């Protein structure tokens, strides 16, 4: 059989604490912070944008193939934060489930249904005796047909929820505060009061201005509902638009 | 402490220790470097001759996983050899299902997820090795990918895994590998290997080369010997 | 009393078993017999159109 | 150990042995079993009556004692050849091993904590033990043999064999020239040993450690000799690793004829038990 | 500096330093409790003697099953957890009959003991679900018989190992009996004097009086097939002690 | 029960005693290994009893080439007569069914010399800790009633956390709050024994699970230094000379011996 | 300070190290010395039978596997006999399918994989036996030695078992002149290598040496007792 | 490999014109 | 001790792991269910406090069929799994018998599923307790499902954190005579007695069940109700 | 060569009762193979290994075989938590309608017999 | 579970895959009709699995 | 049929000998006939032509 449930309140996954709180799940949350990367996702009423750091602590590494923006299906894209291997495995799971949904139901899977499926799968890990929660949280975006632009977020606990604008990573709580002040204040965010909002959030919470090599942007818009990763030039264009005033 | 007896256990600060011992396990094995240049990728290992009784060619670490794909490992020989065998099956399956050769970027993702899939169960233990997949094809040029025991798969211009990866990376950073050919890169590879090697503890090693790329019609091969001696010499006068 | 015989009926879903009885009970066919009921054919003229903004 | 079925709690073991769980039926069975696990000195042919400690009854000047079958072979050949040794008695021990009244008709090619002394000089004693004394009997054994008033005119030499895999050194054990000899001495043992002293992390923990510690406390000069061998069963060169011991002053009065001891080694090695053939 | 508890004899499939499965060689420790058995293999034949150790007079001596008939030309002696001996002997009998069925011949003794060993050595493979032991057996066996190679004797212990032994004693006093044996044993033994010497050693290592009921022995020689000795012949051979 | 090195009584008239308990992870023994190494405390006496499994080593605190042959046994007593510090070292494990004789023989000796404090460094299982300890610091303390009137103000001015008190007989819901320290070895059985003797003892322990307990050991010794200031308080920013503590000479290779030359 | 990590094979020590494998090595050091040198034409396996029992025929170190592959075991008898069955099965299947002798260098890889599988799963132990494989195929003699660590080496000469370091030193001192030897001299060298392990007081008798040879035209033939008189005779004193 | 006659095809425990 | 297994009865014979899932539920988000004479109201407390959180996506008073709805207090993902299998059970029953499933039968089946995790080893009991409303031939139904698999029938009850005081509040506020329109109002009062944050528009989710079937109240209707 | 259990033989049966006998009875394993081949070919060997690896430890501990079981976690691991078919309504294992002695049914699950 | 009105094409797919799975032994010819957000749809499912989308 | 018989009595002889080994008494003719009948009852109408 298996190694056995490690004896202890926080030793194992399914064991319950005296006031009924799973611990390995919360350690999985605190495993997101490994890597130092943080991600921000916001949506206007006709576009959804995900922005993340691209920290490459070396120059031998092929910067082109290092990334965190993965395309689940042609209309759905995600940004993963946390331990990389689990993130990529969950991307595989997402791609498989989204293709299977289209095969079985004949139309593109809505973002909510995909996020719900993956939350369901991830919760199962929080109930058996050797599976382990994937230390990585997903942030999906997309346009279904009419429900509007949507930005969702999974988590190792299996929870998921709707967001007008969200963030994940290390510098997450402060990003949440800044983004809450953003949404409180003014919420057209057509396409520009968008991404300048996300880049401004990421910078103001993180450090001084980014330069186009450290930023990875994917967008979906109502009249262009396909996941496009912005190239190094147009990201730089938005960067000067920050500087240009 | 106490949170490091199984892969299905998160430490209170959020670190799966029984994959970080494995990533710290490869530092027990000798180094292995692979450099990507204009025409192809060339490997090279500080292969240890454990005793003079061994045949010239025992404990190979430069397995061929497919016609156009190479592999250089570091860590437990048994587990690395098993992963080489597993990759040999991915290439075969891809060829049988889709007719053409398996893309390197896809193969490195087929296997990395496998190494990862052993890193989240209490029954099995993580693989204790890291390896580099190298390939070349006229369609996509030369690619090089590395897979740590944790399952993280990234592509590299220059890579080095083993007990002295740091010195090897420092010395690799001194080449313009994007602007060179394998013919001129093998010499530099031998130079790096002798520079990084620590002789005091590890006398009697066997430098072991391999390249695949344009000059070999994109087929993985151990380096023809006379080139191996010219590189051996070149590394020697430099030292 | 949960008699020890079949390990269990652990999987329902469309018997077969009990089909060779069907196969060799020609009865209806040869050996006179022929009470042996047969099934039905319901659904004999069904049609549909797509008018301006719906289905009939 | 644990995890018999799927998902059982394991309760990982404690290296310090704190998992011990700190009732007439339990107490009486405790009394009778604790009575079973007793070391009992026997003045045989009287079979009993050693309430006084054995070394508190005879005067002692030089004490040589061997622990482990390789050591008992070494003493019985290289030492037990020259002179004549009389039996003062034996010690009756039952523990988890050496069962079924381990004491026998002496089963001539066998010994279990049996004591011998020289014909000319009875004050020199030799304890020939080849049994594993558990932790619960070692101090009782020391009290029975020695007593609490050690006449410090005696000297004590203890020998035993340890598997080379227990040795702690930075390099691998499969690289040490096994077998090799190391020595542990009390501060009042003035002589420097014929083998280098045991290193710092290394350790001795059994009845030999008990004897050496008891010699330590009471200022008694003593020496511990280890034959860190790669094979634990009886073998020639493993025993012959003890050859330098035959050279120090503590034993110079006892060694007279070597080739006799060599042929005795051959015979005793050829005529040992039939230990189960598993290849281990 | 520090001394610690260090338990490697608890779970099976665990190698102690010096590289030995403590768990299996504890099963070897179990033979030390069973009855003493002697097997002497002479050119004239092979005999198997064993103490029975009846506990109470109310017990039927014939019930105690210490020497069995694997087939007409193989005899076996048990020592240890006879609960395990009952399945090992069943395996041996079934294998001998299967070999005779498939191959119209008598199965040689060495192959019988090899198959019985094959039943062993499946200590822990609980991934293989169906009906494994999950433990070593607790019995040491003495297969005696006659075949193409003349009479042969084999000893196997709970480690899946056999040897073409002769004059191997197993039981509580196994090593004392063996010590007597090698200095009593000889190549040219008439089967009578083999039985004689075996019973003499079995005498000295006993508890009770030696009589027809305390022990029981069997012989196989090319003349007749497996043959038990009755109360008759046991008294008949112990008249002379 | 004490036996000295100089065939005389050191006469520990009021010396403060620091004591280990055989505890999970050996954290107390390891921490006092550190204090013995760092304070350069001299070896003065032996503690011979039939309670400890025997063991011998060669001065695991060897600082020089000269004293590196200094034989050591499972239990000695170390001291610093200059600064009121005496330490006992238990290195081996405890003989089965023998913690009783050791505990009161030892406290008989402690009362005999008239020592003031018997401060004990201990350790406890990391799966003892319910939620409250998980959110809290991993250190606790216990004071005997005579400790409970003496430096009382120091302990709970230093912002420390009292021992958790569990139900003493979980069968009933009417028992007291009662002492339950598992993995403390002799921690609890020393504490209640001294409560009966009304002798001044302090008990400072950390919640541990075993492994490489070097971090745990410096945590414990700094916890001790918080109250004792045996070693020159941190002053809030050394930040470079992390080696304020002697690593004793026997703190060489721990996880084993070395890598076999056939795997990597 | 590593007692928690040296119990199961699926537990990495916090040093990047599996203690269970290293303990499986220690089974090989409990067998008996056996030597596997080779020449340009032949390969031999000289092994020393266990004189640990008395009056009972010694164990059977050298095992037939196929017409061109033979093995020498220096570990747990259970694992040895369990691996030899698998070897025989592989060779039989190879001759059944392709109607060709299975090449040694592929059988050894199959061994490596099969012995690696248990090294990673819970509730299993590494195969605690070290082999010595003598074989002949299209590329002449080979000598492969297997470890419990599922790591196989290609060797021009190797010895495994108790005190085998002496034999390894001797072979290392005489490896150069092994390629050009008639069968007699090759077996004499192997006998000498086995001899340098034993205590000097005993010599290699005819009842504890088990030469087995395979080569170009000679099938793998095991030479048991007295039949090894021709090889053993003429062996000079130490 | 398709089927590739494994080995002795099927003959284990047999005990419970054109050809 | 003994608080590790879920398959080890204490010496006091009480299952400590299920003992703990009750504490998880009691540490959840409050929920209230009331049986009016012609209908049932379920109201629950929303933790989606930050403005970034959405209501268009995730719901707590979540329906099973045309006439049965749930509400929980505990772990949300475990809810979602439970509601998924409750939907399975209802549809299975509806296929077997061409009949909308009775509320009591759905409760019994879901409770059996929940218990099936209490005694299995190597899993954990669900960290949620369910409140179930229904309407079957002209009488309202209200059930609460304990994580142990026990199920109860309540005229009105409160659950989640601060439930004991919500249980007492419903005591001298409930009777036969109250009916659905007033039941809504008294459930709202029961929630704000311990709301800790002075509700607005969507701090709560409310569902009703009369013969028109189970229906989740839209935020405008709740807003209408908070006006008084 | 025995009985008291319905002489477990069926040798006369051998040939299926219908081209829809074995396939429809074991379409669960057939769909498992379909999805695994879909994943071996395109996703990898890691994904089928994960599915085998999990499906192992969802069945190990559900309930003893002589009692009915729901097998929850297995259903939402495959798409079956919102896809319900003819194997769910026809002769449900809850009313298995044929049972043997408890013990005798819980042993073979592991495989004693 | 989705929370919005089902599409006709979903039912068409479910029926098609079931009937194809059952190799046509379930003889059931259906005319599927309905109106989703994407306008009226009309399908004709044949027993063997084939479906045809027609205006009538 | 010669082969069907020869094989089935051969296996019956195997079974009879195993029984005599275990229970230490020769098996009765009634028992052996029932053994053979049960053995041949399976394979009913599968082509056997035994007439023993």
């Amino acid at each position: 059989m298996s190694r056995g449930s490690s004896a202890g309140f926080d030793r194992h996954i399914t064991i319950f604490s005296p006031e009924g709180r799973l611990y390995q799940v919360e350690y999985a949350f605190k495993a997101i912070n490994q890597g130092g990367l943080t991600s921000v996702a916001v949506r206007g009423k006709d576009c959804a944008v995900i922005v993340t750091q691209k920290k490459v602590p070396d120059k031998l590494l092929d910067s082109s193939t290092v990334t965190h923006l993965f395309k689940i299906t042609e209309n759905i894209g995600c940004v993963m934060t946390g331990m990389t291997a689990d993130s990529r495995s969950q991307v595989q799971r997402a791609r498989y489930e989204a293709a299977n949904w289209k095969y079985k139901y004949g139309y593109e899977i809505p973002v909510d249904m995909l996020c719900k499926r993956i939350a369901d799968i991830s919760q199962v890990y929080t109930q058996n005796a050797e599976m382990r929660p994937l230390g990585c949280c997903m942030i999906l975006i997309g346009i279904d047909e009419e429900q509007g632009p949507q930005v969702y977020k999974c988590d190792p606990a299996g929870y998921y929820c709707g967001f007008k604008a969200t963030a994940a990573g290390v510098k997450q709580t402060e990003s949440t505060s800044f983004l809450e002040k953003k949404v409180k204040k003014k919420f057209d965010w057509t396409f520009e009061q968008t991404v300048e909002t996300a880049i401004t959030c990421l910078s103001t919470v993180l450090s001084i201005d980014f330069k186009p090599s450290e930023i990875e942007v994917g967008v979906v818009t109502v009249e262009n509902p396909k996941f496009r990763i912005l190239t190094e030039a147009e990201i730089d264009a938005h960067l000067v638009a920050l500087a240009e005033r | 402490t106490g949170y490091d007896l199984s892969a299905s256990t998160f430490s209170p600060d959020g670190r799966v220790f029984q994959v970080e011992y494995a990533m710290k396990a490869v530092e027990n094995s000798s180094t292995a470097i692979g450099i990507r240049c204009k025409d192809g990728v060339v490997f090279g290992v500080e292969k240890l001759v454990l005793s003079k009784l061994y045949e010239e060619g025992s404990n190979k670490r430069l397995f061929n996983v497919d016609r156009h794909v190479g592999m250089a490992v570091a860590g437990l020989l048994a587990d690395a050899r098993s992963l080489a065998d597993i990759a040999r099956e991915e290439a075969s399956n891809f060829r049988s299902n889709f007719g053409y050769n398996i893309p390197l970027k896809h193969l490195a993702d087929r296997v990395a997820m496998y190494v990862h899939a052993y890193t989240l169960y209490s029954a099995v233990r993580p693989f204790g090795c890291s390896f580099m997949l190298g390939s070349y094809s006229v369609n996509d040029g030369a690619q090089l990918y590395m897979i740590d025991p944790s399952g993280v798969s990234y592509g590299y211009w220059g890579c080095a895994i083993g007990k002295a990866r740091q010195a090897a990376k420092t010395e690799i950073e001194k080449l313009q590998m994007k602007e060179m050919t394998c013919r001129d890169i093998v010499k530099e590879v031998a130079k790096i290997i002798y520079i990084v090697h620590d002789e005091v503890k590890d006398k009697a090693f066997e430098l072991e080369l391999s390249w695949v790329g344009e000059l070999t019609n994109g087929r993985h091969e151990i380096v023809p010997k006379d080139i191996r001696e010219e590189a051996e010499k070149y590394a020697k006068e430099s030292l | 009393m949960a008699a020890v015989s079949v390990y269990a009926p652990p999987v329902g879903g469309f018997s077969f078993d009990n089909c060779r009885r069907n196969a060799v009970l020609e009865a209806d066919f040869a050996k006179r017999g022929y009470k042996l009921p047969k099934v039905r054919k319901t659904g004999t003229t069904i049609a549909g159109v797509v008018y301006k903004d719906g289905i009939v | 150990m644990a995890a018999t079925f799927f998902g059982e709690v394991v309760k990982a073991p404690c290296r310090a042995g704190t998992e011990d769980e700190e009732t007439p039926e339990d107490r009486e069975v405790r009394l009778q079993l604790a009575r079973k696990r007793e070391v009992r000195l026997l003045r045989r042919q009287t079979k009993t009556s050693l309430e006084v400690s054995l070394l508190e009854k005879y005067p002692c000047s030089k004490f040589i004692i061997a622990i482990g079958n390789n050591a008992v072979a070494f003493l019985s050949s290289f030492v037990m050849n020259s002179g004549v040794w009389e039996e003062v008695g034996c010690a009756k021990l039952w523990n988890e091993w050496c069962r079924t009244t381990d004491t026998t008709h002496l089963s001539s090619t066998e010994a279990f904590c049996v004591f011998y002394h020289l014909k000319s000089n009875p004050s020199v004693f030799l304890c020939q033990c080849s049994c594993y004394v558990a932790e619960d009997q070692q101090y009782q054994w020391l009290e029975k043999v020695f007593g609490s008033c050690p006449r410090k005119n005696m000297q004590i030499t203890i020998l035993t064999c340890r598997h080379v895999t227990d040795y702690k050194t930075s390099e691998s054990t499969g690289s040490l020239p096994s077998p090799f000899l190391r020595a542990l001495k009390t501060q009042n043992f003035k002589d420097s040993a014929c083998c280098p002293l045991l290193e710092q992390p290394n350790i001795v923990h059994d009845l030999p450690a008990a004897v050496l510690s008891y010699c330590q406390v009471w200022k008694i000069p003593a020496i511990l000799y280890l034959c860190y061998t790669d094979v634990m069963k009886l073998d020639l060169i493993t025993v012959e690793a003890f050859k330098p011991i035959l050279s120090t002053r503590s034993l110079k009065g006892l060694v007279k004829n070597i080739p006799q001891s060599t042929e005795i080694l051959k015979k005793l090695m050829t005529t040992n038990e039939i230990q189960s053939n598993i290849y281990t | 500096m520090f001394l610690t508890r260090s338990e490697y004899d608890r779970g099976v499939n665990t190698f102690s330093p010096e590289g030995r499965l403590f768990q299996v060689e504890y099963a070897i420790e179990a033979i030390k409790l069973g009855s003493t058995a002697i097997g002497i293999q002479t050119s004239e034949g092979v005999c198997l003697a064993v103490e029975k150790r009846i506990t109470s007079p109310l017990m039927e001596p014939s019930s105690i099953e210490k020497i069995v008939e694997i087939d007409a030309h193989i005899g076996c002696a048990m020592s240890g957890l006879i609960a395990d001996a009952k399945t090992l002997i069943d395996k041996a009998r079934v294998e001998t009959q299967n070999h005779w069925f498939t191959y119209n011949e008598t199965m040689t003794v060495e192959s019988v003991t090899q198959a019985v060993s094959n039943l062993a050595l499946q200590f822990g493979e609980e991934d293989a679900d169906p009906g494994a032991m999950s433990r070593p057996f607790g019995v040491a066996l003495l297969f005696g018989g006659v075949d193409e190679k003349g009479p042969q004797l084999f000893h196997m212990d709970p480690s899946g190992t056999f040897v073409q032994c002769d004059a191997r004693a197993i039981g509580s006093a196994s090593e004392g009996a063996q010590s007597s044996l090698q200095e009593v044993y000889h190549k040219s033994m008439t089967l009578k004097e083999a039985i004689k010497s075996s019973l003499i050693i079995l005498k000295q290592v006993m508890e009770e009086k030696l009589n027809a009921t305390n022990i029981e022995l069997a012989t196989v020689q090319p003349g007749q097939n497996f043959h038990m000795f009755t109360k008759e012949e046991l008294e008949e051979v112990i008249k002379d002690i | 029960m004490f036996v000295p090195c100089g065939e005389s009584a050191p006469d520990l008239a009021g010396f403060t005693l620091l004591m280990p308990a055989v505890s999970v992870g050996n954290v107390g023994q390891l921490a006092m290994d550190l204090i013995i190494s760092t304070l350069n405390m001299s070896k003065i006496g032996y503690f011979y009893t039939d309670c400890l499994v025997p063991m011998v080593g060669n001065n695991p605190y060897a600082t020089t080439e000269g004293n590196s042959t200094e034989l050591s046994i499972n239990a000695e007593v170390y001291s610093l007569p200059s600064r009121k510090l005496v330490a006992l070292q238990l290195r081996s494990i405890f003989i089965k069914y023998k913690s009783k004789p050791f505990c009161e023989k030892l406290l008989s000796w402690v009362k005999s010399s008239g020592c003031a404090r018997v401060i004990v460094l201990s350790s406890s299982h990391s799966y003892q800790r319910n939620d409250l300890q998980l959110r809290s610091t991993p250190f606790r303390y216990l004071l005997t009633p005579s400790m409970q009137k003496s430096v009382q103000n120091k302990i709970k001015s230093l912002n420390w956390e009292e021992m958790e008190k569990s139900r003493c007989i979980p069968e009933i819901d009417d028992s007291e709050f009662c002492i339950r320290i598992p993995g403390g070895g002799i921690t609890k059985t020393l504490y209640d024994e001294s409560c009966s003797k009304e002798i001044q003892m302090a008990v400072l322990l950390k919640f541990v699970s075993e492994g490489d307990n070097i971090p745990d050991a410096l945590g414990l010794v700094e916890y001790l230094n918080e109250w004792l200031q045996i070693l020159k308080p941190l002053s809030d920013d050394p930040t470079v000379s992390a080696s304020r503590w002697k690593i004793p000479s026997s703190w060489r290779l721990l996880f084993g011996s070395g890598l076999p030359p056939a795997l990597f | 300070f590593r007692n928690q990590y040296d119990n199961d094979v699926t537990v990495w020590s916090p040093q990047g190290r599996i203690h269970q494998i290293e303990y499986a090595m220690e089974a090989v050091k409990q067998g008996s010395a056996t030597v596997g040198l080779k020449s340009k034409t032949h390969a031999v396996l000289v092994a020393l039978k266990r004189a640990q029992s008395e009056l009972a025929a010694h164990q059977k170190k050298i095992l037939h596997v196929d017409n061109h592959i033979g093995i020498s075991i220096a570990g747990l008898t259970a694992d040895a006999r369990l691996l030899c069955n698998f070897m025989r099965q592989e060779c039989l299947d190879s001759r059944f399918v392709f109607d060709r002798p299975l090449p040694v260098s592929r059988l050894v890889s199959l061994i490596g994989s099969k012995t690696q599988i248990p090294t990673q799963r819970y509730g299993r132990r590494p195969y605690g036996v070290g082999l010595l494989i003598a074989g002949y195929d299209d590329m002449g003699p080979h000598i492969f030695q297997t470890c419990p660590s599922a790591n196989y080496f290609d060797c021009r000469a190797m010895s495994i078992g108790a005190r085998s370091q002496s034999a390894r030193t001797y072979l290392e001192r005489h490896m150069s002149e092994f390629m050009e030897c008639n069968l007699n001299e090759l077996v004499k060298h192997g006998l000498r290598a086995l001899r340098e392990t034993l205590p000097a007081e005993q010599d290699l008798t005819t009842k504890n040496v088990s030469i087995g040879i395979v080569g170009k035209d000679l099938e793998f033939t095991i030479y048991d007792d007295d039949d090894v008189s021709p090889f053993l005779e003429g062996l000079e004193e130490r | 490999l398709l089927d590739l006659g494994p080995g002795s095809l099927s003959d284990g425990l047999s005990l419970a014109e054109p050809g | 001790g003994y608080s590790f297994s879920l398959t080890t009865f204490s010496p006091s014979g009480k299952l400590v792991q299920i003992e703990y899932a009750l504490a998880a539920v009691a540490g959840g988000a409050p929920s209230v269910g009331i049986k009016a004479a012609n209908g049932v109201v379920l109201a629950t407390e929303k933790k989606q406090k930050s403005i970034l959180y959405d209501e268009r996506s995730v719901h707590k008073v979540e329906p099973i069929t045309k006439h049965i709805g749930l509400v929980y207090s505990g772990m949300g993902p475990d809810y979602r799994v439970l509601v998924h299998r409750a939907r399975k059970l209802a549809q299975q029953y509806y296929l077997v018998y061409q009949e909308p499933i009775p509320t009591a039968q759905l409760v019994q089946r879901v409770a059996s599923v929940m218990q099936e995790y209490t005694q299995s080893g190597g899993v954990r009991p669900f960290g949620v307790s369910l409140l179930i409303c229904g309407w079957n031939e002209g009488r309202p139904y209200l059930f609460q499902s304990d994580p142990s698999g026990a199920y109860f029938a309540w005229k009105a009850t409160a659950m989640g954190k601060n439930y004991v005081n919500g249980k007492t509040f419903l005591e001298k506020r409930y009777n036969e005579d109250l009916e659905l329109e007033d039941a809504i109002h008294t459930a709202i009062l029961t929630l704000k007695e311990s709301f800790e944050g002075q509700m607005t528009e969507d701090n709560i989710e409310v569902g009703i069940c009369n013969e028109a079937g189970f229906r989740r109240l839209t935020p405008t209707e709740v807003k209408d109700y908070l006006a008084a | 060569d025995l009985l008291r259990k319905g002489f477990s033989c069926v040798k006369n049966e051998l040939l299926p009762s219908h081209p829809l006998e074995l396939s429809e009875k074991n379409f669960q394993l057939n769909q498992d193979k379909m999805n695994f081949s879909t994943l071996r070919n395109i996703q990898g060997l890691f994904a089928p290994l994960k599915l085998q690896m999990e499906f192992k430890a969802v069945q190990q501990v559900q309930r003893l075989p002589f009692l009915s079981s729901s097998n929850l976690s297995l259903d939402v691991l495959r798409g079956n938590d919102e896809t319900i078919g003819f194997e769910d309504i026809l002769n449900d294992p809850s009313q298995s309608e044929v049972m043997g002695e408890p013990h005798l049914m819980v042993e073979y699950k592991l495989g004693l017999l | 579970s989705t929370g919005r009105l089902p599409r006709v094409v979903t039912a068409n797919r479910m029926l098609k895959q079931m009937l194809f799975r059952y190799q046509g032994y379930i003889g059931a010819a259906l005319v599927l009709g309905g109106v989703d957000v994407t306008g009226p749809h009309l399908y004709s499912i044949y027993p063997h699995g084939s479906t045809d989308k027609l205006p009538y | 049929g010669a082969a069907d018989c020869s094989f089935w009595e051969r296996l019956l002889a195997r079974q009879c000998r195993i029984y005599e080994l275990r229970n230490k008494e020769r098996i009765s003719v009634a028992a052996a006939s029932k053994l053979l009948a049960n053995m041949v009852y399976q394979y009913k109408g599968m082509g056997l032509s035994m007439g023993t």
